[PDB]
Parts: C-alpha cells; sequence; structure tokens
C-alpha cells in the first residue's frame, strides 16, 4: 500500500495552492482517515486536518487551519487539501498519512502509512533555476589513489533539487549535503562523492523540477 | 488545542546507553498515544501507538508507557542507526463528532555518540566558469568526524564573517559520523584580490585546517 502526494509549487503571498494525495495499493473503506501534516524547513510536525475515507465520518481540522484550509476527497484514491490565503507560515513540506487501525471498526488514532511530501514555498520572487559548478582539489595538490568530486547547485529556487551521479550507478560513499537557504531567498547545495582515481571521469546529474532544469556536469579530478 | 510539551529537545547518549523521552499534555486526552521517528529528508515512521503496543517491525529495545498527561518514550541498547529526531502525538475529543484533534510533540533529537573521530577537511576552489559570474562559492568538506564541529574562513589570515553557510549530514547509520559542508561566498572583485583560502574546522582543542592559494589553481 502507497500515498504520493503531488502539487506543491512556488506561489506568491495571499495566493492560494492545492494538493493532492494518491493512494496505490489500496482504495478507501470504512475504518480510518486520510489526514495532512505539514513540517517547516528545520521545525517539528504541524497537524493541519482529517476526513474519514468513507466520507460519511466527520472532517475535523486543527484550530488554526479551520477557515483558510479545507479537505476533500476527489475520489476513491484521491485526497485533496484546499490552501487559501497563503502566508509564509504556510511554507512547509506539506505530508500526507493514513491512520492505522488494528482492527476493522475505527483508527487508532496513530498514523502509519506516510507519503514522502510535497513541498509548498510560498515567496515573492520568481523561480530561478540552479547553476552548477564542478568541485573539484586543487590542481597544484599531487594526487592520490582515491579523489573526492562534487557538484555546487547554487542559486535555485524553490525546492528541491536532485543530485544523482553517472546517472544513478554510482551511490557508495556518496554524500549530498542539505540545502541552505542564503539570505537572498535562494537555495545552495553541494553534493561530492569518493572513487577510486581510475581517471575515468564522473558526471553529476542535478535537476530541479520548478524550472524543468536538467544539467549534466562532468568533473574532472582538475588537474589543470 | 492541546499542547504537547515534550522533553528534552535533544539528548546524547553513548552506544548501547538508555534513553527516555518525555511528552507531558497540558490538557488531558486519550490512552490513544503514539511515537514516531523520523530521519532527515523521509516521512516519518510510527514506533508506538495506543501508549505501549509497537508498530510492525520496532524491536523491544523501544519501549513506550505513560497514562493520563504524561508519557514515556524509552530507546535502550542505542545504535548508531537510532539516531533522529522522536515525536509524541495524542489525540483528543470525540471521535464521534468533528470536534478533537491530533497533537505532535516539538520533537527530541537523539545523538548518539560514537568514539570520538576528527574529521578529514576538503577545499574546493570555484570553477574557472565561477568567477566569470562575479560571484565565486568555495566549497568546503569535514568529513567522518564526532563530535560537532564549527567552522572558521580566514581569508589571507583576516577570519571571514559574513558570506558564510553550513550543512551537516545526519549522524552516518554505521560509526555515527557527522559530515559537514561550508560555504564562502566572495565578490570576483574580493576573490582576485586576495591570495590564500583557509578552511578551519575545530573541535574543541583540536583543529583541522585546509588551504589554497589562488594562483595555484
Amino acid at each position: 500500500q502507497s500515498l504520493e502526494e503531488s502539487g506543491g509549487d512556488l506561489v506568491k503571498p495571499g495566493a492560494s495552492l492545492t494538493l493532492t494525495c494518491t493512494a496505490s495499493g489500496f482504495s478507501f473503506s470504512a475504518g480510518y482517515d486520510m489526514c495532512w501534516v505539514r513540517q517547516a524547513p528545520g521545525k517539528g510536525l504541524e497537524w493541519i486536518a482529517c476526513i474519514y475515507a468513507d466520507g460519511s465520518g466527520s472532517t475535523y481540522y486543527a484550530n488554526w487551519a479551520k477557515g483558510r484550509f479545507t479537505i476533500s476527497l476527489a475520489s476513491s484514491t484521491t485526497v485533496t487539501l484546499q490552501m487559501t490565503g497563503l502566508t509564509a507560515a504556510d511554507t512547509a513540506t506539506y505530508f500526507c498519512a493514513r491512520e492505522g487501525a488494528d482492527g476493522p471498526d475505527y483508527g487508532y488514532a496513530a498514523f502509519s502509512l506516510w507519503g514522502p511530501g510535497t513541498l509548498v514555498t510560498v515567496s515573492s520572487s520568481q523561480p530561478k533555476a540552479p547553476s552548477v559548478f564542478p568541485l573539484a582539489p586543487c590542481c597544484g595538490d599531487t594526487p592520490s589513489s582515491t579523489v573526492t568530486l562534487g557538484c555546487l547547485v547554487k542559486g535555485y529556487l524553490p525546492e528541491p533539487v536532485t543530485v544523482t551521479w553517472n546517472s544513478g550507478t554510482l551511490t557508495n560513499g556518496v554524500r549530498t549535503f542539505p540545502s541552505v537557504r542564503q539570505s537572498s531567498g535562494l537555495y545552495s547545495l553541494s553534493s561530492v562523492v569518493s572513487v577510486t582515481s581510475s581517471s575515468q571521469p564522473v558526471t553529476c546529474n542535478v535537476a530541479h523540477p520548478a524550472t524543468n532544469t536538467k544539467v549534466d556536469k562532468t568533473v574532472a579530478p582538475s588537474t589543470c | 488545542d492541546v499542547v504537547m510539551t515534550q522533553t528534552p529537545a535533544s539528548v546524547e547518549a553513548a552506544v548501547g546507553g538508555t534513553v527516555t523521552i518525555k511528552c507531558q499534555a497540558s490538557q488531558s486526552i486519550s490512552n490513544y498515544f503514539s511515537w514516531y521517528q523520523q530521519k532527515p529528508g523521509q516521512p516519518p515512521k510510527l514506533l508506538i501507538y495506543k501508549a505501549s503496543t509497537l508498530a510492525s517491525g520496532v524491536p523491544s529495545r523501544f519501549k513506550g508507557s505513560g497514562s493520563g498527561t504524561e508519557f514515556t518514550l524509552t530507546i535502550s541498547d542505542l545504535e548508531c542507526a537510532d539516531a533522529a529526531t522522536y515525536y509524541c502525538q495524542s489525540f483528543y475529543g470525540s471521535v464521534t463528532s468533528d470536534y478533537g484533534g491530533f497533537a505532535f510533540g516539538g520533537g527530541t533529537e537523539v545523538v548518539v555518540k560514537g568514539d570520538p573521530v576528527a574529521p578529514t577537511v576538503l577545499i574546493f576552489p570555484p570553477a574557472a566558469d565561477q568567477v566569470a559570474t562575479g560571484t565565486v562559492t568555495i566549497v568546503c568538506v569535514a568529513n567522518k568526524y564526532f563530535p560537532d564541529v564549527t567552522v572558521t574562513w580566514e581569508v589571507d589570515g583576516t577570519t571571514q564573517t559574513t558570506g558564510i553557510e553550513n550543512s551537516k549530514t545526519p549522524q552516518n547509520s554505521a560509526d555515527c559520523t557527522y559530515n559537514l559542508s561550508s560555504t564562502l561566498t566572495l565578490t570576483s572583485t574580493q576573490y582576485n584580490s586576495h591570495k590564500e583560502y583557509t578552511c578551519k574546522v575545530t573541535q574543541g582543542t583540536t583543529s583541522v585546517v585546509q588551504s589554497f592559494n589562488r594562483g595555484d589553481c
């Protein structure tokens, strides 16, 4: 059984946005609620609302969300969240989850099954696409049997970007770092990998869904 | 809306040691109390529900007790893989009305300490097409270190103060060690007006330093 939220985007302040949860491997029925929980960047978990998946049941909102947010069943496999009057407090990753149950009658008021998140970024800016620069040691450093190469993804908005290495055939000893948001509002992040010095070049695959940007940078071990 | 006061904000404990997190509800809730685990960049994972019953696939060293307004999570036999943020959660009101909701604690960040290591440090001089844009970003990496570091930049010995950002990977699930990326951003006029660049990773009394001269790379 699986969840998947879509619809997160960069919205302007005071705008409105619609998120959607989509279920896979199961369909909605009696016995449990479907719910939305958000999480601001570097903050805790904040509950938004729930809806009993067969509809007949109730629809309860966090006091702070009543009035702005609205939750709906759009089908036997999709649940929606209407968001109006978005401030920047509403900037968060928006999760979707299934109330678990230990029996057929009703839930146990805990969320067992969770989607991965869709990310709402509320900002007065336009989407900027990142610039990508290879990260490679000083030419003047005497080489070694391994080397750490990497990619700098600089100045994008909104999140996320994806960094994959040699198209996903490479993952051992790959470190991709959390993104930082500079004073400009533009995010940056680096990602490195550690390989043996085959002399064979490595290539990083950066993607910024919000600008339909895909750029592929080959990182020579920078020996001038 | 109930307030879930979770203590403490952060705890640090050795491998194999035990830890006890606490939630107190500002108002009375139901025995339907749960506990989650959340590693960075991932959704939560249900650990416990109905106060003490384990979720599917949670080893017994995760333990939840409590009643009324106070509830406990107790992790023993701690491993590096347990390093995460941990959230409690309750349900209040009537399941037979649209009155009543769910409340989450504010999270506890658990730091499993392993044997203290010192970071190997790498410094990446800005690519040649960086300088052409009018802003350069020097990137610096601390690997496989415990415990937490603080980063200092020195442009020809002058400790920078601005244009610095930092990012730490999660504790490694095997040796408990962090990783860290620190970027110093300067104008191209600045960068071509100085020679040496220095990245000073400090771990208490210790310091590992990596440097490069601009004309060398």
